[PDB]
RNA sequence: GUUUAUUAAAAACACAGCACUGUGCAAACACGAAAGUGGACGUAUACGGUGUGACGCCUGCCCGGUGCCGGAAGGUUAAUU
């Protein structure tokens, strides 16, 4: 039931994907009573340096609250997922809803 | 090995020539199919009475295949299901029978083993191109698409 | 665990057993059963083919599921219950339609937990799903050398092979024995490590404990005449020779593999 | 039964000489191969049991022909 | 306090190189150099910042 | 514990343990002109071969010779032509 910060990359060629995977993410927290308290698209940018041979990268911003469970069995489901590379999640003590 | 073509072969001749070949390729490929037969006299005097018509018959075969290619390429879009995962990742695969089976319901027969998939076996959503040999003269194409809930 | 018992007698100071009270203590699944008889080495003819068998307990072998083809049925661990005919032990699942199988334990497997078989498998130990949609870098065991023939590689105690490539049709495995293969990517395989990792600590102790297992006593060549083994005998203990097996064959040593048919799948041997 | 089932060959005896003309007996033996041969009267494949001369005698006679003296002879196929 | 996304002013405490310029340098307190530091490492991380000029 | 049934029961053989080495499964290996069979309805924590022989402290130096393993540019070299 803490303040979570979640940054995911995922493959430039899965673009027109990122809408879905929010809104499954999004109602797995809301599920079990979390609730989300930022959402940030932040479009195909620059990267660094290359990761896996790939320059351009997809990022999104997720500031959400939820219990240990559901960010814990989430964070199983962006290991796999070969569409989603390098994701971070932080832990937070406020909630923050800024454009940042 | 010396054989009589009873049709257009791609590289070793044309029909109705005498051209000799390694004779595991007459044996093993030619001779089942109806590529070519033996070069005989007994065969050579029944093919100038059979010459006539075997030209003209040969005709007909890929007109009808052109004929039905164009049958083929009529339908240009086919829907198929599976099943798909997360991001549109399919688990499974869609073959080359699954393919043929949706081209003949409620379509055009087209056997299984005239499909062509260059690019794979299409195990990724969306729509894809398919193409199809219906005579060795000829090509068809058509766009599939696959999708499931 | 491993338990070292007391010194009370000679051939009970050594000896070294595994011990798991998960184990069931009852009898087996019986329709699941059935008869295996001792062979002693012996091959049709008659012959002793290969030495050191014979004698040994009575065993029942048992079906154990190395396809693993129910696809998209759960099932649940029942038990977990000693195997005389593997190193490793076998957990008894049932599928939630009225099935029963047997099936090798894997590492951390236990009564109750949740399994399921198929291509749309959750990413589990004890879940069987091709090596196409199992992640890369990921332990599995009971691989299976052709897509449908059931699984041969790391079926041993705690043998394990690791996915470390995936090229196309074809993914490299790392083998137990350090030898990289090629299998195609439409075979299946089992997540997770096999159970019981300890029975490599065990220690016999005595040597009627071998005897228990059919493994009768090994001679060595060097006792022997020159009429029976190569190493022959000698006035006195006199050896003078280049190592080789009773047929002459050179060992310690010598290259034997000689199988042309499948060395293209061998990508690095062991060594 | 290592005969081939067309030209009749069967494994013959000999001998090997070494340069000191020492004779060990020895077995020569024909070169058969399992093959099909497509019967373009009956439309189906035939396999049978033949050696590298046999199956140039089937090329030069014919498939059709060499099962026809099979069958007088009364051997299965 | 100091957020990692906060990608514009990053630059003013690294190099060309991707070298971490010393408080010695920049004056900034050694407290807000610590946090510093872990949000400039966060966003390499994230190959928002380059570790060095060669990659 | 085993052994020269009928002059040798032992320090010999075996032994648990240890080490080297072979074997990716149609495994190596072994019996078979072959089919096939065992190894094994086992799968490298498995199996075969070899030496040593519980346990304790240890196991040094030498690769010229012989064997084995790896490479092989070059020299030499069979049938064939
Ligand atoms: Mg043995
Ligand atoms: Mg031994
Ligand atoms: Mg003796
Ligand atoms: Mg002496
Ligand atoms: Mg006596
Ligand atoms: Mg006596
Ligand atoms: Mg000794
Ligand atoms: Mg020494």
């Amino acid at each position: 039931m803490r303040h979570y910060e979640i940054v995911f990359m995922v493959h430039p060629d899965q673009s027109e994907q990122v809408p879905g995977m929010i809104e499954r993410y999004t109602a797995a927290i809301t599920g079990a009573e979390g609730k989300i308290h930022r959402l940030e698209d932040w479009g195909r940018r620059q990267l660094a340096y290359p990761i896996n041979k790939l320059h351009k990268a997809h990022y999104v911003l997720m500031n959400v609250e939820a219990p240990q469970e559901v960010i814990d069995e989430l964070e199983t489901t962006f290991r796999f997922n070969d569409a989603v590379i390098r994701s971070m999640v932080m832990r937070t003590k406020h909630a923050v809803t800024e454009a940042s | 090995m010396q054989v009589i073509l009873l049709d257009k072969v791609a590289n070793l001749g044309s029909l109705g020539d005498q051209v000799n070949v390694k004779a595991g390729y007459a044996r093993n490929f030619l001779v089942p199919q109806g590529k070519a037969v033996p070069a005989t006299k007994k065969n050579i005097e029944f093919f100038e009475a059979r010459r006539a018509e075997l030209e003209a018959k040969l005709a007909e075969v890929l007109a009808a295949a052109n004929a039905r290619a164009e049958k083929i390429n009529a339908l240009e879009t086919v829907t198929i299901a599976s099943k798909a995962g997360d991001e549109g990742k399919l688990f499974g695969s869609i073959g080359t029978r699954d393919i043929a089976d949706a081209v003949t319901a409620a379509g055009v027969e087209v056997a299984k083993s005239e499909v062509r998939l260059p690019n794979g076996v299409l195990r990724t959503t969306g729509e894809h191109e398919v193409s199809f040999q219906v005579h060795s003269e000829v090509f068809a194409k058509v766009i599939v698409n696959v999708v499931a809930e | 665990a491993v338990v070292k018992c007391k010194p009370t007698s000679p051939g009970r100071r050594h000896v070294v057993k595994v011990v798991n009270p998960e184990l069931h203590k009852g009898k087996p699944f019986a329709p699941l059963l059935e008869k295996n008889s001792k062979s002693g080495g012996r091959n049709n003819n008659g012959r002793i083919t290969t030495r050191h068998i014979g004698g040994g307990h009575k065993q029942a072998y048992r079906i154990v599921d190395f396809k693993r083809n129910k696809d998209g049925i759960p099932a649940v661990v029942e038990r977990l219950e000693y195997d005389p005919n593997r190193s490793a032990n076998i957990a008894l699942v049932l599928y939630k339609d009225g099935e029963r199988r047997y099936i090798l334990a894997p590492k951390g497997l236990k009564a109750g937990d949740q399994i399921q078989s198929g291509v749309d498998a959750a990413i589990k130990p004890g879940n069987t799903l091709p090596m196409r949609n199992i992640p890369v870098g990921s332990t599995v065991h009971n691989v299976e050398m052709k897509p449908g023939k059931g699984g041969q590689l790391a079926r041993s105690a705690g043998t394990y092979v690791q996915i470390v490539a995936r090229d196309g049709a074809y993914v490299t495995l790392r083998l137990r024995s350090g030898e990289m293969r090629k299998v195609e990517a439409d075979c299946r395989a089992t997540l997770g490590e096999v159970g019981n990792a300890e029975h490599m600590l065990r220690v016999l102790g005595k040597a009627g404990a071998a005897r228990w297992r059919g493994v009768r006593p090994t001679v060595r060549g060097t006792a022997m005449n020159p009429v029976d083994h190569p190493h022959g005998g000698g006035e006195g203990r006199n050896f003078g020779k280049h190592p080789v097996t009773p047929w002459g064959v050179q060992t310690k040593g010598k290259k034997t593999r000689s199988n042309k048919r499948t060395d293209k799948f061998i990508v690095r041997r062991r060594s | 039964s290592r005969v081939c089932q067309v030209t009749g060959k069967r494994p013959v005896t000999g001998n090997n000489r070494s340069h000191a003309l020492n004779a060990t007996k020895r077995r020569f033996l024909p070169n058969l191969h399992s093959h099909r041969f497509w019967v373009e009267s009956e439309k189906r494949f035939v396999t049978l049991r033949v050696s590298a001369k046999g199956m140039r005698v089937i090329d030069k006679k014919g498939i059709d022909t060499v099962l026809a003296e099979l069958r007088a002879r009364g051997e299965k196929y | 306090e100091i957020d990692y996304k906060d990608i514009a002013t990053l630059k003013n405490y690294i190099t060309e190189s991707g070298k971490i310029v010393p408080s010695r340098i920049t004056g900034t307190r050694a407290k807000y150099q610590r946090q510093l530091a872990r949000a400039i490492k966060r966003a390499r991380y994230l190959s928002l910042l380059p570790y060095t000029d060669r990659h």
